[PDB]
């Protein structure tokens, strides 16, 4: 729960801008919450993470 | 005392966040009674030690 | 041309390791929690010295 590519289009929006540096509320494909956004580069990722 | 925010204490969850995007008013409270206990519980021990 | 071929099998269960991850996320080291008495020390530490 919370989390996927399974979503419920009940509640529908539009896709905004990642803002970073600014206090936002984000619902990341599932992943919910409040924070701070910082761009940064990040060679730690796979195809699968 | 910042390990004792990750501990369930018996509910489903040690977050807040997936307590109140899980389930209704009347059935969070159970869950949400349970932490609030678990974290008094750990404020009075660490102020007795002090 | 001495040649051979291998298969080594054992079984699996379910139980709790100590993983160690470096800065590319790869795991470098892990250890069973019940397999000796180091180990029972390594994993009550959470730390493997």
């Amino acid at each position: 729960i919370n989390s996927g590519t399974t979503c419920s289009n009940d509640l529908l929006y539009s896709n905004t801008e990642v803002s970073t540096g600014v206090c936002v509320n984000y619902d990341l494909y599932g992943i919910t919450g409040q924070g701070i956004f910082k761009e940064v580069s990040a060679a730690y990722y796979n195809n699968w993470q | 005392l910042l390990q004792q925010l990750f501990n369930k204490f018996g509910a489903i969850s040690s977050s807040l966040q997936e307590i109140l995007s899980r389930l209704d008013p009347p059935e969070a409270q159970v869950q949400i009674d349970r932490l609030i206990n678990g974290r008094l519980t750990a404020l009075n021990a660490y102020v007795s030690q002090q | 041309d001495n040649e051979t071929l291998e298969y080594w099998v054992t079984p699996l269960s379910r139980r709790q390791y100590l993983l160690n991850f470096d800065e590319h996320g790869v795991i470098t080291n892990a250890v069973d929690c019940s397999s000796s008495f180091l180990s029972e020390i390594q994993c009550k530490t959470q730390s493997f010295a």
